[PDB]
């Protein structure tokens, strides 16, 4: 039940995803979901915020 | 050094739904507020017979 986890995630968004981005300095923000019934996945569907 | 070596090795979340029921509605409401001056008229109509009963007495 407890795992320190880590993993490597992609950026789907379209936009950007092949952009082949040129010389220069960007800043480069994004925003991760902490909310469990978003980020996981179980097999019965049940809540796991409760 | 070896043997083992081939594998390897917060505060607040603050949630709010909890272990309760489920909920339902409905939109038929409040007959209620007319209720309350019904029953305090007819609280006076009580005190305004009893009335009735000491102005005749009284003659």
């Amino acid at each position: 039940r407890y795992v320190p986890f880590h993993i490597q995630v992609p950026q789907k968004f379209f936009a950007i995803k092949n952009l082949l981005l040129l010389p220069g300095s960007y800043t480069y923000e994004w925003n991760f979901r902490k909310d469990v019934n978003m980020i996981l996945q179980s097999s019965l569907g049940n809540d796991l915020r409760v | 050094a070896a043997a083992a070596m081939t594998a390897t090795r917060m505060p607040s979340s603050g949630s709010s739904p909890s272990v309760p029921s489920s909920i339902i509605a409905e939109e038929k409401l409040l007959a209620l507020l007319a209720e309350l001056e019904a029953l305090s008229r007819q609280l006076a109509a009580l005190t305004q017979q009893v009335s009735e009963l000491r102005e005749q007495q009284q003659q």
